[PDB]
């Protein structure tokens, strides 16, 4: 489909200066120039946060009215009466609310170190990518779950080059692609646990390229269903209702909805005779797309 | 027809199903000798469905207790009800698990499994219209863990079209028994999840501030921790075993409870509790009991209602008594306090109703309610596990039993997953528009 | 409405390009949505509808109720994109005797059941985008043996694309047609 | 020679079972024993039992019914209740295993090896009828044995006689009291199947019923039990006209005829007056004018829908006791020209009434009084789709995000037979406005 | 069906007096469906119908 690489700059720079819309506050914390190394935090990305509600702020049962109602207010000797005398919901759970993101993944880190081949090459028409060597020599297994770790980055050149390194690996893998599938899942479950709608988006489009890199592909991938739709099943539903209003964003790529719907019908076009089952089982709500 | 199987796995089973197969003799009405003194043909016209019949006119247990470790399993021997079990019945081993969920999943089940397969499959024969099995375990120790989940991974296959209940014990929030409790948990809670049915979880801090405040006891023994668990055992059943103007079946109470495959994590508690004293004067009604059992402090499980929604709940209640106000009163707390019951499930509560009431009670009532707030432990256990294994402690006995650490990590991660399904249905409201913007 | 109008070859009711196609529609959604997107293969505007539970999420052709969208033409065509999902249809009759008679026609449905007031049809859609043409005087004919008047409303419920809904008075054929009444897929 | 088949499914069906029966033996003066009594013959007429019994070689009455379930726990009851001797245990039927509260087990998965079974035994049930008027259906809308097997029945009646009259007293799921969180589905599967296959389908609901069971009998305690003696007092004034005398009989036949407008909208409700204890049964005449008052009473209606939100398409009117046919005339005339209830235009007519030379019964240890007077009535008001409607906005509630689907699907159902069956309610809802 | 403009029928001014011009032949009509149409607007008082319709049924029965 579309690529991924062009679209970002000129969609953040859409949102930041056109509209008044926010970065919204990516936190770099720990990381300075771009000459020192930055100290990784310990903190891990979609996780899930404690509850922070209060002792008392929880409502007690009352026995005899059948209610959970707050309780009474302790007296205080500051409040005293006078003269004149004539007269609860559930804390909500994050389920939308956007995990913390830190920096310390293991690309950052690893170009940081300067380990990587790639450049990016200014001299073509748009920014692209230029490799120190031949892609197709490379040894997927070390670098290419290293690149699948920085689509969780938000600060440039990071999450740029991260994605552009995996979509172009993934044009030239063919056979070297599909023994690397069972190291490429905790990177794509950590990128889609954050609920930032960026990172979302971009991964979507990137595991539609994953199932059309090669063949085979999709029958590998089913059985790790279950670690990766937990997500799909949130967003599937989060679709723009304008009636008569034609949608001019569709020129990028936006909207989960539908993002998500492609790649259902995608998955159960590769995943063979039983890709439906698995889907339905995670994902209640889909419908078989033959 | 109807029948069904029981299981005892682990130390902890192996002592609770004692007081389970205690009570339920004790409500048919059987001496430990398995002979019958009741009075009425009630304790005979469904008592197959928990006995075999044997000669001399005696009725044996259709349990089957496995523990590695046989003190326990002499122990039961020992015990006033032990000399009413087949010794058929009966399998241990003469090693121990070390409370290593590896080796009681990996070495030596898989010694023990041939075993209690051939002893389950020569009693479920004897079965005309086998109902489904039910077990109990103990998330914390080795025995039970490792080897109730290999062996529900083996019935799951074996018997896919049956229905399987498991009272497990989880492990407790504030207390440690053990130092290897969240590894235990977690590796079976991974099982669990594809090859349960229904899956009570019980915990022992909870069973112990029920028995200190309403209970007003004042030095708790685990013989009253199993004591209230078979209560809420024997309860279950009532239907298939008694008469009763609104039965339900075991698998009836599943249907109307569990509304995705995934979200089989139930809640109970019992009712009526009190104490001696106020035994004599507190009247006993159907409103006296809907408004203890609703409380967020029987809930034998250390989970806080208040922290989530009531999927479906459900009550059980036996003696003779108005149906209406049953209805009645549950419609009026889901009326009342709207907000902890999800949106998109216009009513969300079953009554059921049972004719005959426990022996010594004129009326009584049992709860089970699937609520939203039961991902906290799952949250706890997992922040746990991951404190730890982030160190690699206590690692090299798990890998000496062959295992690796890629299985530490997909148990964790459906661990996650299933909060996330949790957290979404929480907040996911009938109409879309409001959860995206 | 359309009463005293002129339909002698076509009638267009709905058309994805234009300022505001709604126009006359009335549109409920409770899980869908409703958009105006460019479609791939017919590179052009597709008005579509999705959402769940798709006996919800329709349109209605008259604004309101106690409005009729009097159309005496016996032919009926429009223009969908099959999305392999359970689609749906509904448009009401009014027959020679002063009973205003319905079909519909689904893609869930399997088997066909003439009733008083309701004649369920299955619709075997292909695949991608098609044109299905409705005679609408031969099955009053065929259900309840009576003649076709004019039709009162029409109702297209979710998960379609909509570019076309036209009367048409005959089966014209792909050649007659003209730009704008016929599917151009390109390349 | 007037006979009729009584099945009862399900729980709820089995349950009024041990109602109607415990009335009609009564009512024949019947001791359980199946046997009369021989020295203290109460019936005035002769051969009328054979409504509902069929003398064997010697004696002895056995009832012609059918109890039908899978679960045994309720039917063997039956088997021990003091009301065994009465039933041929070849009618008394039972499974193993249970529906368990879902239309697909009742319709797919168990109901089809048990069906040739009940079958055979209405085909041996009707040989030795001579004329049949019809078969009366008990069921329990809202469960998995009354709606899967009741709707799997009825189709296998359909194709077998078609011609013979098929009545249905389906309770059904009330409004806001509800003893299960699974019944939108399993009605909507039900009426889709039922309503090509039923001729007349009386309709009630449980939570109406403890309503008048609250302000008329005054009961604080109420209990299916002392519901279904409800639903016994209906029918037994409703098939008086079968075993009975009395001026303007009515059959069954003469009865669907004019309370059926179009071949769909049969959903009738009802209502019973007077319902009354000992003591104030005694203070005062019942005149038949104040009877048909509480009749058409929106109280009185046993089902949670208020007609007076729309208009009545036609009314029977089953009076029952000490009753002058002058009266009736002089009091139904009282109605129409009152205010508040409507009649659509297209039916300048809309009664048809009728008279029992016989009174009520009354069981020993109930809760109704004895009385000369009763009256049940049946409408056929086009108000009623608005208990249709909840349905269809429950069932759309949980449909979107597909709750419960998997077991449906689980036990051989598609999820086309969702939609299906939405339409045939959204197409059965503007059936009740295009009457408007 | 004249408002709905059904008909096969005008009025010819370019006669010497009013006439009736046809769209198509009469003779190949489907009389079952027109026919019965034109007999029921001899009932008409309001100009030009009750003229269109006598005129039909004139015309049509020749
Ligand atoms: C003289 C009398 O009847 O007194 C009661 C009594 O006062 C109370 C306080 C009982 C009593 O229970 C306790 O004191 C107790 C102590 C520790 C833990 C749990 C209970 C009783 O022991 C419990 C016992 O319950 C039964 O007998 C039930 O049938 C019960 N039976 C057993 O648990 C059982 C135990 C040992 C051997 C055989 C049976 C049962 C419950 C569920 C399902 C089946 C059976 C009864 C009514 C009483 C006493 C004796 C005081 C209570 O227990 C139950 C289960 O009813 C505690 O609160 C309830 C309310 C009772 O009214
Ligand atoms: N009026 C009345 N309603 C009853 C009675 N018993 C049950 N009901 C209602 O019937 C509904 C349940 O129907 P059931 O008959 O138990 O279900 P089923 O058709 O047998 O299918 P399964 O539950 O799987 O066995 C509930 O709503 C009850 O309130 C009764 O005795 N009288
Ligand atoms: N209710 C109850 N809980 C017990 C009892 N005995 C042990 N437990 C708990 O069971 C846990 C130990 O697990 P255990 O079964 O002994 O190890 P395993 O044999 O390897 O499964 C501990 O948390 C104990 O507290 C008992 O008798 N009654
Ligand atoms: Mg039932």
């Amino acid at each position: 489909n579309g690529d991924v690489a062009g679209s970002l700059f000129t969609s953040t720079y859409r949102n930041v200066k056109l509209a008044g819309k926010a970065p919204p506050a990516a936190n770099l914390s720990g990381t300075g120039s771009c000459f020192d190394t930055t100290s990784l935090s310990p903190a891990r990305a979609g996780a899930h946060k404690a509850l922070d509600v209060q002792k008392d702020e929880l409502p007690v049962w009352s026995k005899s009215t059948l209610s959970y109602k707050y309780p009474a207010g302790r007296p205080n000797p500051t409040g005293f009466l006078k003269k004149g005398d004539g007269e609860p919901s559930p804390p909500q759970a994050g389920a939308y609310k956007r995990r913390e993101n830190p920096p310390n993944t293991a690309f950052r880190r690893f170009y940081e170190r300067g380990d990587l081949p790639i450049a990016v090459d200014h001299r073509g028409s748009k920014n692209m990518i230029a490799w120190k060597v031949d892609i197709e020599k490379l040894d997927y297994h070390h670098y290419l779950p290293i690149f699948f770790d920085g689509i969780r980055e938000t600060q440039e050149p990071y999450r740029f080059l991260a994605v552009k390194g995996v979509e172009d690996m993934l044009r030239v893998g063919g056979s070297k692609i599909l023994p690397v599938i069972p190291q490429l899942i905790i990177p794509i479950k950590t990128a889609l646990n954050t609920r930032d709608h960026s990172v979302m988006c971009i991964t979507l489009q990137l595991l539609q390229k994953l199932v059309l890199s090669a063949d085979l592909v999709g029958e590998a991938l089913v059985p790790y269903y279950r670690q990766i739709l937990p997500i799909f099943n949130l967003y599937k539903n989060k679709n723009k209702n304008l009636g008569d209003g034609i949608d001019y964003g569709q020129r990028n790529y936006d909207c989960l909805g539908e993002l998500i719907a492609d790649t259902l019908a995608l998955f159960e076009q590769k995943g063979g005779d039983d890709a439906f089952i698995n889907i339905k089982y995670m994902v209640p709500t889909y419908e078989s797309s033959v | 027809m109807r029948e069904i199987v029981h299981i005892q796995g682990g130390q902890c089973g192996n002592q609770i199903g004692a007081k389970f197969w205690e009570v339920v003799s004790d409500e048919h009405g059987i001496d430990p000798t398995g002979t019958y003194h009741g009075d009425s043909d009630l304790q005979l016209e469904r008592i197959n469905v928990y006995f075999n019949e044997a000669t001399g006119g005696r009725y044996v247990p259709r349990a089957i207790l496995m523990d590695l470790e046989p003190g326990t399993m002499d122990s039961v021997r020992s015990g006033p009800y032990g000399q009413i079990f087949r010794p058929d019945n009966f399998v241990f081993g003469q090693t121990g698990a070390g409370n290593n969920w590896a080796k009681g999943h990996y070495t030596e089940g898989a010694e023990l499994i041939d075993s209690v397969l051939d002893v389950v499959r020569k009693e479920a024969e004897s079965c005309d219209c086998l109902q489904g099995f039910q077990v109990c375990h103990s998330l914390g120790g080795g025995t039970g863990s490792g080897m109730g989940t290999l062996l529900i991974s083996k019935i799951r296959e074996e018997y896919p079209d049956r229905m399987m209940l498991t009272f497990s014990v989880v492990p407790s929030p504030k207390v440690s028994d053990t130092v290897v409790e969240p590894y235990n948990a977690t590796l079976s809670v991974h099982q669990l999840v594809e090859n349960a049915d229904e899956c009570m979880v019980l915990d022992n801090e909870a069973l112990y501030d029920i028995c200190f405040r309403t209970l007003k006891l004042t030095t708790p023994t685990f013989g009253d921790l199993n004591h209230l668990i078979s209560a809420v055992m024997s309860g279950i059943t009532c239907c298939l075993r008694f008469p009763g103007q609104l039965n339900a079946d075991l698998r009836k109470l599943a249907v109307n409870l569990i509304p995705f495959p995934r979200l089989h994590f139930f809640m109970v508690g019992f009712t009526p509790l009190t104490s001696r004293g106020s035994q004599q004067y507190r009247a006993l009604t159907v409103p006296e009991l809907t408004q203890q059992m609703w409380d967020a402090k029987n809930m034998m499980c250390a989970a806080d209602p208040r922290h989530g929604r009531y999927l479906t709940a459900s009550a059980l209640f036996r003696g003779r008594m108005s149906t209406k106000e049953v209805d009645e009163q549950m419609l009026n707390v889901q009326n009342k306090n709207s907000s902890y019951f999800v949106e998109w499930i216009p009513n969300n509560v079953k009554s059921s109703v049972c004719d005959i009431p426990p022996k010594g009670l004129k009326m009584s009532a049992t709860f089970i309610g699937n609520s939203t707030a039961i991902q906290e432990m799952f949250k706890r256990v997992s922040e746990q596990f991951t404190a730890m294994f982030r160190r690699k402690a206590f690692l090299h006995w798990y890998t000496g039993e062959g295992m690796d650490e890629m299985e530490f990590t997909e148990a964790e991660s459906n661990m996650n997953d299933l909060v996330s399904e949790y957290q979404q249905y929480q907040d996911a409201s009938a109409e879309e528009e409001g959860e995206f913007e | 409405m359309f009463k005293n109008a002129f339909q002698s070859g076509f009638l267009s009711v709905l058309y994805s390009i234009g300022s505001k196609p709604l126009e006359i529609w009335d549109k409920q959604v409770s899980n869908g949505h409703i958009k105006r997107i460019t479609d791939a293969d017919i590179q052009s505007s597709v008005l579509e509808i999705m959402g769940q539970n798709v006996s919800t999420t329709y349109i209605t052709c008259p604004a309101d109720p106690n409005k009729t969208l009097g159309i005496k033409l016996p032919f009926l065509v429009l223009i969908i994109k099959n999305l392999n999902k359970y689609f749906s249809f509904e448009v009401q009759v009014l027959d020679d005797k002063n009973v205003r008679r319905r079909f519909r026609a689904s893609n869930y449905q399997s088997t066909t059941r003439v009733k008083p007031f309701i004649c369920t049809m299955p619709m075997r859609l292909d695949s991608g985008w098609n044109q299905i043409q409705f005679n609408l005087s031969d099955f009053t004919r065929r259900a309840y043996g009576t003649n076709y008047i004019e039709t009162l409303r029409v109702q297209v419920h979710a998960n379609c694309r909509i570019r076309r809904i036209y009367f048409s008075d005959r089966l014209y054929s792909e050649e007659e047609l003209p730009a704008e009444f016929k599917l151009f897929l390109p390349i | 020679m007037r006979e009729v088949i009584s099945i009862h499914i399900g729980q709820a069906g089995i349950q009024v079972g041990n109602a109607c029966w415990e009335l009609y033996c009564l009512e024949h003066g019947i001791q359980p024993d199946g046997q009369m009594p021989s020295d203290k013959t109460i019936g005035g007429g002769d051969d009328a039992f054979n409504t509902f019994f069929s003398e064997t070689g010697a004696g002895k009455h056995v009832p012609r019914c059918i109890f039908l379930d899978l679960e045994p726990t309720v039917v063997d009851e039956v088997r021990t209740g003091t009301y065994r001797q009465l039933f041929h245990p070849e009618q008394l039927i039972s499974g193993k295993e249970d529906a368990a509260n879902n239309f697909a087990r009742g319709h797919y998965t168990i109901g089809k090896e048990i069906v040739d079974l009940a079958l055979d035994r209405i085909r041996k049930l009707a040989d030795n009828c001579t004329g049949l008027q019809g078969f009366l259906v008990f069921n329990a809308v809202g469960g998995g044995t009354g709606s899967g097997l009741g709707s799997l029945l009825l189709e296998r009646l359909s194709v077998d006689y078609g011609k013979k009259s098929k009545l249905g007293f389906t309770v059904y799921p009330s409004p806001q009291v509800s003893t299960a969180v699974v019944e939108p589905y399993n009605s909507v599967l039900s009426t889709h199947s039922l309503l090509e296959h039923t001729d007349v389908a009386v309709m009630l609901d449980n939570e109406a019923i403890y309503d008048i069971c609250r302000r008329s009998l005054d009961i604080e305690r109420p209990t299916y039990t002392n519901l279904n003696r409800l639903i016994a007092q209906v029918i037994s004034s409703l098939t008086a006209s079968l075993r009975f005398d009395g001026a303007l009989n009515v059959d069954i036949t003469e009865f669907q005829t004019n309370l059926v407008p179009y071949p769909r909208i049969h959903f009738m409700l009802s209502s019973y007056a007077p319902i009354i204890s000992a003591e104030k049964a005694y203070h005062e005449q019942l005149s038949v004018a104040e009877i048909t008052n509480a009749a058409f009473e929106p109280a009185s209606m046993m089902v949670k829908c208020d007609p007076r939100h729309g208009k009545y398409m036609a009314c029977c009117l089953m009076y029952r006791g000490d009753v002058v046919p002058k009266d009736v005339n002089a009091s139904v005339a009282t109605i129409k020209t009152k205010r508040t209830i409507q009649f659509v235009d297209w039916c300048p007519t809309g009664f048809k009434c009728g008279i029992n030379y016989q009174p009520p019964t009354v069981v020993p240890g109930g809760d109704l009084a004895k009385v000369q007077r009763a009256v049940c009535m049946i409408s056929n008001s086009t108000a009623i789709g608005e208990i249709f409607s909840r349905l269809d906005h429950k069932f759309d509630l949980m449909y979107a995000k597909r709750a419960f689907v998997h077991w449906y699907v689980g036990e051989g159902m598609e999820e086309g037979e969702f939609s299906e069956a939405r339409e045939d309610l959204a197409a059965l809802e503007k059936d009740f406005e295009e009457v408007g």
